[PDB]
């Protein structure tokens, strides 16, 4: 429940979700000892959840509806790389292989929309159709493709410049030397076109906390507001449960 | 001009001449004339105390490289360990080695550039380019096939370069002031001064 | 801890006591007259920007969002609770299902869970993962995971009497993005990601149903057996530690499902103090600074603990 | 033309973010933080400059779904949750009675995507990728069927879960596909020819439940807010 | 008291730079208008003022 | 496969020339501290200098950068021996 | 001096805006208020700087009259 050894340590007051009146959800969060790292120009949309372990480098793309939790291992996504809607990019605890269990994301790589990746290395320039499942220690060398409804199996290779397809997948054909010199970065380019579109119509604070500021302000008006030092209160439960540890007898 | 159908530039006439006329009404000189002792170590008259009076700038750089050498040395072996051999021994020669022949092939410079400079009577480029062929030769006496043409060519172009920059690059701007007119143009209006400026004193370090 | 002499900012960040001072009852006449002309200037901005003005509002709390009461049909999985009085004079409704968790239930506030659904204790529901129970129940066990922007669905019975309610056992894993329609899975299941399970499926335990693979309508899939494809079909026996893993499964994410809790249901005010905690620890990384030679600060809260 | 109106939208824009800015000078002055708070700024029916989505008033359209750019959508239509309809780039189109369920993505948001075009009385199963495509009316797609650009479905058409569509691959009329290459298996017999409508009706009255509770929610907050 | 604010110590920061500038620049007013008394700066003013 | 340039020598070889680099490194301090020492009193005994001719200083430089050798030079090639 | 100083300042305050933005990732048009307050106060730094170099100048000729350069009236007139 509450997590004693927590980084910024434990939680004063938990609120539970049937209590809650609005949703709080946070699209880039904490998990633990974990911090997700984000460049300047990273698009996360605020449907976007982002958790954990996860590094997020320059020109990276997050769109609505993408999960990308690196809570058990790390995940990192490579320059100008794009996630696209509902695609959820998971980390594993260890891998079948017995390499890094690490989500590793090349750069111009575009995961289309309900991908499932997870502990897969995804080489540079290539492109995870729709609806394609990348399991865990599967890995995709720089230039290939994976088609829509696809699934890589646990340990399984793609190799560079081919065109895979089919639940098992298969060799289907060759990449052309134009598509995987401009096609394949020219679609990443493209979606960091359409999120630089969307991040400069975001505004730094949107206007969305003042119906919560009117609640609080009635709170405070009606003497209701209560005004907690969460620090002290940290510190005294953590002295608290050291000293009930001590005088346990089993 | 700027157009394509007379020339470019200008022409001055020979025949006219134009008076000289002092940059400024009083000169104040803060540049000092050179030393006697800088004309003595010019003079090569004598090309045996020519060489005498300039050896000891080629020592002092043999020297000094040496040293640098000798000492890199010097800071490898262990003063921990003590050692068999004798430390002086081994460094005395590098020095002296590289001091010695540094002095020869200095004087070779100098003497054949005041032997060269006697025999023609006039000073030249091409006495100080038959110098520095001369040591570079000397250079690449036992050396391989490429070292033969590139070391005269090197000793003879360093000559080449002190006398054109400097010898040939003070005297050619020796007119040119900077303030009040420009050398050439006088004619045109500008501010004349009744003194040049002094931007340092002469030095004395 | 060591000292109270914390300035009154520093200790509540997220909201500075009342003024008391001359000047800071000035500053904060200030502040009221700039927020008043600063929303004056957002909505003739609003004007120009057009139909929407870009405005924005809180949204509702899905994960713990109610269902139309049926008087005919009674709910099953969820619970039923009235309505406040004026709701009940503005829309008429007696009744509301709502849905049914237990304490140590995880729920994430991107999740939306509907009307029917039982969920049971040390069970997670993920992120973008939508449970409607509206026309018919749904019931999740215990230490069950269902994950990343999963589909649960059901349909009505309808005059052949086939149940169309999701059941979903014990130590079930639900893979991301898989959509589970009105089936049954049996006890120590893991569903694969993008996995697709029709209507009438029942998967009999310790079996394993592949990733981006689709099972037929009215397909049983046998115990300990893996079923891989689009047409799925058998491939191989689940190995006996296959099983151990299964459980590795189920119980790693109910420790993640802790975490994750843990996290989300901090309040705002928590959050804030946490970051400023976050960010003190930087500030306080250099260890030649005065103050570290003045104190020794608490590492979880950067609060003076005791003098060096 | 063009340029004028992206000149406005950049003078609005300006005002409107200098605004926000003074009210949180403000609000830093009074001592007052509650701007700081990161809370789902997500909105159901966003806009991309004046592109906004154009809806009806019988529609249902989800709070956590969102319908994003110029998206029309006819009357008794309905946008399930977390449904993802983006029309930015590309405008998208939704015909009356047609249904977008849960976990559905619909966009035209690739650089070669033609304009997605949606018939009436069809519904979009829960998981179903459809990308720069064209239904024709009375379809049923599948839970997890992809439906690839330029890719045309004729009317009267049931599309099975998990097939996926080629693109300029036109699936005709009175037929079952499936398969990941989409493969002709049946002729729709006469009863499933039949459930269309009643599938689509069934589905508006549904989402007339939903937007019923949906007003209850929107109550609920406004005794907090007010 | 805008820097001050930063470090949640407003108001003494805003005494203490107040203090501190206006001691400084009070002192080179001072030091000016000595000059002008012994004469060494322009004291036209000075000299009509207090004969 | 590309085209590549020829690398003359055997790989264990010009290994084995390479490792003849790690030897026992002495701190640059040593040097400094005698070039410090030197340069500050041959700077003064520089202004009693006698002033030679701008082509014997470019030749007496042009013998210094022939003569001087690098510090790694010496460091390869030193042996503790006689 | 410069007779174009106050428009090369108000331009190069517009430099600033449009260059501090695009170096954070952010766009041209991003934070409206740094355009209006740059420009100001890079005009106004401009202007400044033009009579700081007019100042410097005028002392250099009065310096140089003293020392004995002869300048003209026309001269005088080349530093206002
Ligand atoms: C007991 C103590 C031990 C020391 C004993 C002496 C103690 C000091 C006493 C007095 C010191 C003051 C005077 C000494 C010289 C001043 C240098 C100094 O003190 O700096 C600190 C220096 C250490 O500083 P550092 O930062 O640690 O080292 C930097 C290097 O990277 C070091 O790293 P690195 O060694 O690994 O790399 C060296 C690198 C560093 O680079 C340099 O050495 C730069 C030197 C360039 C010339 C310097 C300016 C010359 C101007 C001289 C002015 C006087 C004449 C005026 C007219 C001349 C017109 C040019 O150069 C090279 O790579 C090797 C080539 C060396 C010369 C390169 C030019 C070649 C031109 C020849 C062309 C022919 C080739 C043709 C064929 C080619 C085929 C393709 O200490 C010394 O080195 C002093 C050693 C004394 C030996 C010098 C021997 C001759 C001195 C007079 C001749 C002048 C020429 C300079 C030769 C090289 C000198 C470095
Ligand atoms: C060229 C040749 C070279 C030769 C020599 C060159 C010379 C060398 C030197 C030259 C150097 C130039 C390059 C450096 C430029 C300086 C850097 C810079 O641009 O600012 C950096 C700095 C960076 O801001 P930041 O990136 O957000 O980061 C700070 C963080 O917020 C950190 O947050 P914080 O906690 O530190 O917050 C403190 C600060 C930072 O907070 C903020 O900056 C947040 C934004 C402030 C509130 C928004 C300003 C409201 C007015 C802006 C007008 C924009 C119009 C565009 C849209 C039109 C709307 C109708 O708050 C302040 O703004 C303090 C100033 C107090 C004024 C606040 C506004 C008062 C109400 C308006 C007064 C008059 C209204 C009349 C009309 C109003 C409507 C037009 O910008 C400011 O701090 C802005 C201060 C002034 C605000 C603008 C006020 C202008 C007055 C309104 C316009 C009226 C016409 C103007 C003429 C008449 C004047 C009264
Ligand atoms: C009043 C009403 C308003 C009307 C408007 C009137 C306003 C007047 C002008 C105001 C307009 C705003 C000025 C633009 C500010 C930002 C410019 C910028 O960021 O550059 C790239 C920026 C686009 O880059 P980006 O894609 O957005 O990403 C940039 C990322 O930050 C980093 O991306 P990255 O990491 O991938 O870097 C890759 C890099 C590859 O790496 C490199 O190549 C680096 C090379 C070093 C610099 C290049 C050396 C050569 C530059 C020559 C100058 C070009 C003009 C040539 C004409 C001859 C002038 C003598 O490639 C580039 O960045 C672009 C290559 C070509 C651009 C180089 C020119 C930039 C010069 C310096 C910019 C000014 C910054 C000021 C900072 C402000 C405070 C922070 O702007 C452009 O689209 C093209 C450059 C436009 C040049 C105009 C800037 C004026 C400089 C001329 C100097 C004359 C004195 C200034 C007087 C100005 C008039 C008063
Ligand atoms: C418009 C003229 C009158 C302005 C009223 C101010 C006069 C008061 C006397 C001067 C006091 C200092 C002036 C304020 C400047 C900066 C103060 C400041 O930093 O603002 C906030 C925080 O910093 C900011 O928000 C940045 C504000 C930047 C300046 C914005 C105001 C611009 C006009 C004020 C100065 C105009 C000139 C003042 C008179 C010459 C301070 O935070 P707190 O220390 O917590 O005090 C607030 C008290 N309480 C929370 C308890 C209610
Ligand atoms: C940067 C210049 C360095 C020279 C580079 C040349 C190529 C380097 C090869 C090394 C060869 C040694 C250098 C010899 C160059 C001198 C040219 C020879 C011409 C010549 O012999 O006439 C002498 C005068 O020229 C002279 O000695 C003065 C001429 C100045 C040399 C040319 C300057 C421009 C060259 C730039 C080319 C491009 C630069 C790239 C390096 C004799 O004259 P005298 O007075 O003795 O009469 C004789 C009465 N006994």
């Amino acid at each position: 429940v509450n997590f004693y050894d927590a980084p910024n340590g434990p939680a004063v007051e938990q609120v539970k979700i049937e209590d809650e009146w609005y949703n709080r959800q946070r699209t880039e969060f904490n998990i633990l000892n974990k911090q997700p790292s984000k460049a300047d120009d990273v698009f996360i949309a605020p449907n976007a959840v982002v958790c954990g372990d996860v590094d997020l480098y320059q020109k990276v793309s997050i769109f609505f509806g993408a999960v990308v939790r690196g809570d058990l291992n790390t995940i990192r996504i490579g320059e100008n790389s794009t996630i696209l809607d509902k695609a959820v990019v998971h980390a594993a605890s260890t891998s079948p292989t017995g390499l890094n269990a690490a989500t590793i994301i090349g750069s111009n790589v575009t995961v289309e929309p309900h991908a499932v990746l997870r502990s897969c290395r995804i080489g540079d320039n290539c492109i995870v159709g729709a609806r394609s499942v990348v399991c865990e220690g599967a890995i995709m060398h720089p230039e290939s493709v994976l088609a829509p409804g696809s699934v890589l199996a646990p340990g399984r290779q793609i190799p560079s410049g081919e065109l895979w397809a089919g639940s098992p997948a298969k060799f289907v054909r060759k990449l052309t030397y134009y598509e995987t010199s401009n096609v394949i970065r020219e679609s990443a380019e493209h979606y960091y076109d359409i999120a630089t579109g969307f991040r400069n119509e975001t505004f730094d604070h949107g206007s969305a906390w003042r119906d919560a500021e009117a609640y609080r302000q009635k709170l405070v008006d009606y003497k209701e507001y209560n005004w907690v030092n969460y620090r002290e209160q940290k510190y005294v439960m953590r002295l608290q449960r050291d000293a009930a540890e001590l005088e346990k007898l089993l | 001009t700027f157009n394509y159908v007379i020339p470019y530039g200008g022409s001055s006439s020979y025949t006219i001449n134009n008076e000289p006329v002092k940059a400024e009404e009083v000169t104040v000189d803060f540049s000092k004339e050179p030393s006697a002792s800088s004309l003595k170590l010019a003079d090569k008259s004598d090309w045996i105390a020519y060489t005498f009076n300039n050896v000891p700038l080629m020592a002092t750089v043999g020297l000094l490289a040496g040293a640098h050498e000798a000492f890199l040395h010097y800071e490898r072996t262990p003063i921990y360990g003590k050692r068999t051999y004798n430390i002086i021994k081994k460094l005395a020669p590098i020095v002296i080695n590289k001091t010695a022949y540094a002095t020869l092939l200095g004087a070779i410079f100098c003497a054949t550039d005041a032997l060269y400079e006697n025999y023609s009577g006039k000073k030249s480029y091409t006495s100080g380019m038959v110098a520095g062929a001369a040591t570079g030769a000397v250079f690449a006496i036992g050396r391989p096939l490429p070292q033969p043409l590139v070391w005269p060519l090197v000793f003879a172009a360093a000559p080449v370069i002190a006398d054109l920059f400097g010898e040939v690059y003070p005297e050619s701007m020796k007119s040119a002031r900077g303030y009040g007119t420009p050398y050439g143009f006088e004619n045109l209006d500008d501010a004349v001064p009744t003194r040049n400026p002094i931007r340092r004193n002469p030095h004395h370090y | 801890s060591l000292l109270k002499n914390y300035p009154p900012s520093y200790l509540y960040p997220f909201r500075h006591p009342k003024p008391e001072g001359v000047i800071e009852k000035v500053l904060f006449n200030l502040g009221s007259l700039f927020r008043s002309a600063g929303q004056g200037m957002d909505e003739l901005g609003s004007l120009m920007l057009g139909n929407g003005g870009m405005q924005e509002s809180v949204g509702p709390n899905l994960a713990y969002a109610p269902v139309k009461y049926n008087p005919a049909a009674a709910p099953k999985a969820g619970i039923v609770a009235p309505i406040p009085a004026s709701a009940q004079r503005v829309l008429g409704v007696k009744e509301i299902v709502l849905p049914s968790k237990a304490e140590s239930t995880f729920i994430a506030p991107n999740a939306n869970v509907l009307g029917d659904v039982k969920i049971g204790a040390k069970s997670s529901i993920w992120y973008g993962a939508v449970l409607r129970g509206d026309v018919n129940s749904i019931e999740i066990g215990d230490n069950t995971n269902v994950q990343d922007n999963v589909t649960i669905h059901v349909a009505k019975h309808s005059i052949d009497g086939k149940l169309r309610n999701t059941v979903i056992g014990n130590n079930v894993t639900i893979g991301h993005c898989a959509t589970i329609h009105a089936c049954t899975i049996a006890d120590n299941v893991i569903i694969g990601m993008g996995a697709t399970v029709l209507d009438g499926v029942k998967v009999e335990s310790g079996s394993i149903v592949g990733a981006g693979s689709i099972v037929p309508p009215n397909t049983v899939i046998p115990a300990g057996q893996v079923w891989v494809g689009n047409p799925a079909k058998f491939i191989r026996n689940v190995l006996p530690e296959e099983n151990g893993f299964i459980a590795s499964s189920a119980n790693n994410y109910d420790l993640l499902g802790q975490q994750h809790k843990f996290e989300n249901s901090k309040v705002f005010e928590e959050m804030l103090v946490e970051e400023e905690i976050a960010k003190d620890r930087e500030l306080l990384e250099d260890k030649n600074l005065a103050v570290h030679q003045l104190y020794i600060f608490d590492p979880q809260t950067q609060l003076a603990a005791r003098p060096r | 033309a063009s340029f004028l109106k992206t000149i406005v939208w950049r003078c609005g824009f300006a005002i409107k973010e200098t605004g926000l800015a003074l009210e949180t000078l403000g609000c830093k002055l009074q001592g007052n933080y509650s701007f700081r708070e990161k809370c789902s700024r997500h909105t159901p029916l966003t806009q991309y400059q004046f592109k906004a989505p154009s809806v009806g008033e019988s529609t249902f359209v989800a709070p956590s779904a969102l319908v994003s750019g110029d998206v029309i959508i006819g009357e008794k239509s309905s946008v399930l949750y977390n449904a993802v309809v983006r029309g930015e780039f590309k405008s998208v189109t939704i015909g009356e009675g047609s249904t977008i369920s849960d976990n559905a993505y619909v966009g035209s948001s690739s650089e070669f995507s033609p304009e997605t075009v949606i018939g009436s009385n069809v519904s979009v199963g829960s998981g179903a990728v459809l990308k720069g495509c064209t239904v024709g009316n009375n379809v049923l797609i599948g839970n997890n069927v992809i439906i690839s650009e330029k890719a045309t479905v004729e009317d009267n058409t049931i599309l099975a879960p998990g097939s996926y569509v080629p693109e300029d691959v036109v699936v005709k009329s009175g037929e079952l596909w499936s398969g990941s290459p989409a493969q002709k298996l049946r002729n729709l017999d006469e009863k499933e020819l039949a459930l269309f409508n009643t599938l689509s009706v069934g589905a508006t009255e549904l989402a007339a439940d939903h937007a019923v509770i949906m007003k209850l929610l929107e109550l609920k907050q406004k005794e907090f807010i007010k | 008291y805008y820097l001050g604010a930063k470090g949640h110590t407003g108001k003494a920061s805003a005494y203490f730079t107040s203090f501190l500038a206006t001691k400084s620049i009070t002192l080179y007013h001072a030091y000016n208008s000595a000059d002008r008394l012994m004469g060494f700066k322009e004291n036209s003013r000075e000299v009509v003022k207090n004969v | 496969d590309e085209p590549k340039h020829q690398i003359p020598g055997n790989a264990l070889d010009n290994w084995a020339f390479l490792r003849t680099y790690a030897k026992p490194l002495p701190d640059m301090i040593h040097y400094y501290y005698y070039v410090y020492l030197f340069g500050f009193f041959f700077v003064y005994k520089v202004a009693d200098f006698p002033e030679y001719s701008p082509r014997v200083l470019v030749m007496a430089a042009l013998i210094g950068s022939l003569f001087y050798v690098r510090r790694d030079w010496v460091h390869r090639e030193f042996k503790d021996s006689p | 001096g410069w007779e174009y100083a106050g428009t090369y300042g108000a331009l190069c305050g517009m430099v600033y805006a449009i260059g501090s933005n695009v170096i954070s990732g952010r766009a041209w048009f991003r934070r409206p208020w740094v355009h209006v307050t740059s420009v100001t106060l890079s005009y106004l730094g401009s202007k400044l700087l033009d009579e700081v170099q007019d100042t410097y100048y005028l002392e250099h000729l009065k310096r140089v009259e003293r020392k004995g350069l002869q300048v003209t009236e026309e001269h005088k007139k080349l530093f206002s």
